[PDB]
């Protein structure tokens, strides 16, 4: 429509630029080729040190090992997030919060958990993801109070709408962890959906279908994982979220499934995913479904950058480098392990 | 039923076994097992393991080799059988061979 | 003392019309079957909508 | 008015068809139908030109 | 429902109107006071004459008046005295005699 | 059979370890959730003797308690690789309560 | 409104094409309708000017 191409530049002009030149600094496949051929975790630095990666590691204990390459790829990309974020109006900052939810969906699963097993938030905030920040107090000096981390939530942490589906406290002692945290999940993926759709433009129809690949696929892989698992039909349908290809007709066949054949035949019905369930081989050395997913979800975050006026373009970034990470912390793994013939296991991100 | 198995390791090893299905709480809400970190001291390890020794429901504890160096008088100075003490190679540091107290007791063998 | 099924006889010719009824729903024990009389009214009623000389040809031959 | 059918049928359609060539058939004739409504308005306005 | 019957005259009298448009402005065209020319120009425009017949006519508006003719039966003629529900008879059979 | 046991063990930790590198890598940070929920073992050790001749020595014997483990769909739902890596120290327990016992 | 259709239909092909160099033919042959719609605007236009 005529909805893009016109206002966006005006506050979002800048950070696009800004953002699609970062999107250039990704590992290309020649890069991973490069460091794939070091099997040595110090050559590893030096051939990073080619990219806009490198000179990171400087400074740090003359020992280098994987947990701290893993750390330090994060922080680059979150002082990139943030620094985006932070130069950010309304009209961008709340699609962007949405992205930060759900790295702060899982840092709120850590403050409870905890605080139900009496730990006190001070040991628990070193370890939450970056992003979640929680600047706020009344979450922090809880007292160890499920009640008063409780109210906190639903005051200063932005994630008190999505709580509405897990109330009273009761539902945080009865309910399993996971449950709890899959049920939020399932709230922050029906707003976030939605308001995409809000935003009913370019974004819309190049965002979108990232989230219904999501739901998508959480369904699948949730049926599959709940066969040898202790989960009623029902509670594990309520779970399956709305935004997606399945919910018209789908997971009601998920949800009745008792079988990784019976969810086969599902895909079946949709070559999107039946290619998916095909090419995961599963052999005892060969690719797996998981695997396969990720192939797909980073297919749909680079076609993301072929518009130039939306907001898919930062959501996709933030799942490249994600990705990116993962790709050479298996490298910087497989070094460390010496599992050579393992190495090709990256997801390409162009 | 009888007996426990107590770690002390790094984040993976801890992570590993814990998913393994061992380890659990005391009824004194205290854990089985340590968390060694880069920024974990002599002491806090030392004192973990002796308190180990010093409880009835635990035995075996399983240590890494590296975690077993830096505080290995204590493993040597206890010589008992509760706590039969194995040492195993860390996700980076190389499988052990050498200061093995069996290689030590057994003089035929590699 | 219990709801018996419906059972209507149908043949190579009739059993088409008989399921363009059952098609809206199957009809109370010992209902009036309107099959017999649909043979005749339904094509009746088309005739009415598709009155065309030339195209009732196309149609028949095929 | 028939455009705008058209319009919606075929982005549906097409779509539909990849994930389903049983389709092909059903989209034709609802596409069948929108020239049909395309039609009407031309013959009421045959009717009125030489009127 | 005796209003719906205008079904009838709404079909039958559209079906004419297609039918005479038709006519005229496709297969009329096709003739010409041209002898050769008119002769190979309608062969090439009864085709699309006859495409367009059985496209819209024969298939579409016979499809409509297929439906509404059985609406009539459905809404206004059983509803006077098909009424109720039964089962259908599913008796022991040896069906799968095609497979 | 000790010095067997010993090398096995070898053997079995460099495979968990890739295992668990490979649940790492499509989970992220699972280690987290684990370390901090912690309840109850699903295994457990029981002592036994072993009469093995006018000496009776102290052995272990692997005793599978049964309560469930911890069921982990949360992060990225990885749960083939946690289930795959749950075998693989699974295996790694049962050897190690064997090869504390051989020490004796 | 021939050139809106081309502008949606041209940047769809596009993107299309990157992914597959097949739809090179399809896309430029739905364009040529759009062309053709434009082409009808001229006719009429002409056909009223010099009337």
């Amino acid at each position: 429509s005529f909805f893009p191409e016109l206002y966006f530049n005006v506050d979002n002009g800048y950070l696009e630029g800004l953002v699609r030149g970062l999107k250039a600094g990704v590992l290309s496949q020649a890069d991973y080729l490069n460091l794939v051929q070091c099997e040595t975790l110090e050559d590893l630095k030096l051939h990073l040190q080619s990219t806009d990666y490198g000179n990171f590691l400087a400074n740090e204990a003359s020992p280098l090992t994987v947990s701290v390459i893993d750390d330090k790829l994060k922080e680059k990309m979150v002082v990139e997030f943030r620094h985006m974020r932070n130069h950010a109006y309304e009209p961008l900052a709340s699609f962007l919060d949405f992205i930060t939810y759900s790295y702060m969906i899982d840092n709120v699963i850590l403050l409870i958990t905890g605080t139900l097993h009496q730990r006190s938030i001070a040991e628990l905030v070193p370890k939450c993801h970056p992003l979640g920040s929680f600047e706020q107090m009344e979450a922090v000096n809880i007292a160890q109070t499920p009640a008063e981390l409780y109210n906190a939530i639903l005051v200063d942490t932005p994630l008190a709408a999505f709580f509405q589906d897990c109330i009273s406290e009761q539902d945080l002692d009865e309910m399993n962890i996971e449950i709890i945290r899959n049920t939020l999940y399932k709230a922050y993926l029906e707003s976030f959906y939605k308001f995409c759709t809000l935003l009913g433009g370019t974004t819309a129809d190049a965002m979108c279908p990232i989230l219904e690949f999501e739901a998508d696929r959480r369904a699948f892989i949730i049926t599959i994982n709940s066969f040898g698992t202790e989960l009623s039909k029902e509670d594990r349908a309520k779970l399956f979220p709305h935004c997606g290809r399945l919910y018209p007709e789908g997971l009601a066949q998920l949800a009745r499934a008792d079988d990784y054949e019976q969810v086969k035949n599902v895909a079946d019905y949709y070559p999107e995913y039946k290619l998916l369930f095909e090419g995961a081989g599963s052999n005892p050395g060969d690719k797996t479904l998981e695997d396969r997913f990720f192939e797909h979800e980073v297919k749909l975050n680079k076609l993301a950058f072929l518009n130039q006026f939306h907001f898919g373009v930062f959501y996709a970034f933030v799942k490249l480098k994600e990705q990116e990470c993962r790709n050479i912390v298996w490298i910087a793994e497989c070094i460390a392990q010496r599992h050579r013939a393992k190495i090709d296991n990256y997801i390409p991100i162009f | 039923r009888g007996k426990l198995i107590a770690v002390i390791g790094d984040e993976d090893t801890v992570t590993g076994f814990l998913l393994g299905g061992i380890g659990e709480l005391n009824k004194n809400r205290h854990p089985n097992f340590l968390v060694v970190e880069k920024d974990t001291t002599i002491n806090e390890i030392e004192d973990t393991f002796r308190q180990f020794l010093n409880r009835d429901d635990i035995g075996i504890i399983l240590i890494n080799q590296y975690i077993a160096e830096m505080v290995r008088h204590a493993l040597d100075a206890h010589q008992r059988s509760i706590p039969a003490v194995l040492e195993i190679p860390s996700k980076e540091h190389p499988y052990d061979a050498a200061k093995d107290s069996i290689l030590r007791r057994a003089k035929g063998m590699f | 003392n219990q709801t018996p099924p419906t059972y209507n006889k149908t043949n190579k010719f009739t059993h088409g019309f008989q399921n363009i009824v059952d098609a809206y729903g199957i009809g109370t024990y010992r209902e009036i079957n309107p099959a017999p009389y649909t043979v005749i009214t339904f094509p009746f009623l088309f005739a009415v909508m598709f009155g065309d000389f030339g195209h009732g040809i196309l149609m028949t031959l095929f | 008015a028939a455009g705008f059918a058209i319009g919606i049928v075929g982005d549906a359609g097409v779509r539909g068809t990849a994930q389903q060539p049983r389709l092909f058939v059903g989209m034709i004739l609802i596409l069948i139908f929108a020239e049909v409504l395309g039609l009407y308005g031309l013959i009421v306005a045959l009717i009125l030109s030489t009127k | 429902n005796t209003a719906s019957y205008l079904r009838l005259w709404a079909l039958s009298l559209a079906h004419a109107q297609l039918s005479e448009v038709l006519w005229t402005m496709v297969i009329h065209i096709g003739l010409h006071v041209r002898s050769l020319a008119g002769g190979l120009g309608l062969f090439f425009i009864f085709a699309a004459f006859a495409t367009l017949t059985v496209a819209i006519l024969l298939i579409m508006e016979g499809l409509s008046a297929f439906l509404h003719a059985l609406r009539l039966h459905w809404v206004e003629f059983q509803n006077k005295f098909y009424t109720g529900t039964g089962f259908k008879f599913l008796p022991f059979s040896f069906e799968h005699i095609r497979e | 059979k000790i010095i067997e046991t010993k090398m096995l063990m070898g053997e079995v930790m460099r495979e968990a370890a890739f295992s668990l590198a490979e649940a790492k890598f499509t989970a992220g940070d699972f280690s987290t959730t684990v370390i901090q929920n912690v309840n109850k073992a699903q295994v457990k050790i029981r002592a036994k003797k072993d009469n093995v001749a006018g000496v009776t020595l102290p052995v272990f014997e692997h005793y599978h308690e049964g309560t469930d483990s911890y069921e982990l769909t949360g992060l990225a739902r990885g749960g083939e690789q946690l289930a795959k890596l749950k075998r693989n120290y699974a295996k790694a327990v049962e050897l190690l309560v064997e090869l504390a016992s051989l020490q004796t």
